């Protein structure tokens, strides 16, 4: 979370594996990951998806959403012409907004940039809908 | 083997200058090509009373979408790759290809006002200011951070010298 970068808490965790494992929690699962996550950045997402052990059909399931999300972001977001002004890095494309081609500097810098370019709270979008997939499947 | 063109750079329509260039069609023959074919207008359209719609004062004066925000065309369809990045944004005067990533090339060009260092790998330098660069720096004055022009600087002419 940004608070400063901070690290996500280790019962945040806690929370959110003991909430996949258990099936009476399953329609508070998306509830629970949104309370999980405030504040988190693309990597705390990502650190909190990939905590979880016993779920790889699920977590694959939920990375092809994630994917999806990311090209229809692309296809509506061109990105702009360059060259980039000094200190300025780019918009953030799909994969940056999901954390695979970007950095946790890069996403501070987006989402503490004025105005906000807020990929933490784009991704945990994506998130939500593939967890609707997979509480509706798994 | 290396031409010269010019611009003749008009604000609001009232003539400013003439800008010339060296391009390094030695070392970026295609890159070189694309820009002296614009610039003498021979394929049918190019860059004759296209603007200068983002200046950046202090960083780089961008031009050459002649199409309207990513618009413009190469000589060559939409856009060509990254012939190389042997050459270097050095200082005032370099003229490098604008891009919206790798391999994306079409007639958006920049004229840099400063050194700028961190655009190298990332944009083809293929050529340079010979006569004019003091026209390029009035024109710096024309932009803002934001690189939003506060008048309408214009390729009045253009042709290969």
């Amino acid at each position: 979370p940004i608070v400063v970068h901070q690290a996500i808490s280790p019962r945040t965790l806690n929370a959110w594996v003991k909430v996949v494992e258990e099936k009476a929690f399953s329609p508070e699962v998306i509830p629970m990951f949104s309370a999980l996550s405030e504040g988190a950045t693309p990597q705390d997402l990502n650190t909190m998806l990939n905590t979880v052990g016993g779920h790889q059909a699920a977590m694959q399931m939920l990375k092809e959403t994630i994917n999806e999300e990311a090209a229809e972001w692309d296809r509506t977001h061109p990105p702009a012409m360059g060259p980039l002004p000094p200190g300025q890095i780019r918009e953030p494309t799909g994969s940056d907004i999901a954390g695979t081609t970007s950095t946790l500097q890069e996403q501070i810098g987006w989402m503490t940039h004025n105005p906000p370019i807020p990929v933490g709270e784009i991704y945990k979008r994506w998130i939500i809908l593939g967890l609707n997939k997979i509480v509706r499947m798994y | 083997v290396n031409p010269t063109v010019f611009f003749d750079i008009a604000v609001d329509g009232e003539p400013l200058g003439r800008v010339s260039f060296e391009l390094f069609a030695d070392k970026v023959p295609k890159t070189a090509e694309n820009f002296r074919a614009l610039s003498t207008g021979e394929k049918g359209f190019g860059y004759k009373g296209s603007c200068f719609h983002r200046i950046i004062p202090g960083f780089m004066c961008q031009g050459g979408n002649f199409t309207h925000g990513t618009g413009g065309k190469s000589i060559y369809g939409e856009k060509f790759e990254d012939e190389n990045f042997i050459l270097k944004h050095t200082g005032p005067g370099i003229l490098s290809m604008a891009n919206a990533g790798p391999n994306t090339n079409g007639s958006q060009f920049f004229i840099c006002t400063a050194k700028t260092e961190w655009l190298d790998g990332k944009h083809v330098v293929f050529g340079k200011v010979k006569e004019g660069m003091n026209i390029v720096e009035a024109m710096e004055r024309f932009g803002s951070r934001n690189g939003k022009t506060s008048k309408k600087i214009t390729i009045a002419d253009c042709g290969q010298l």
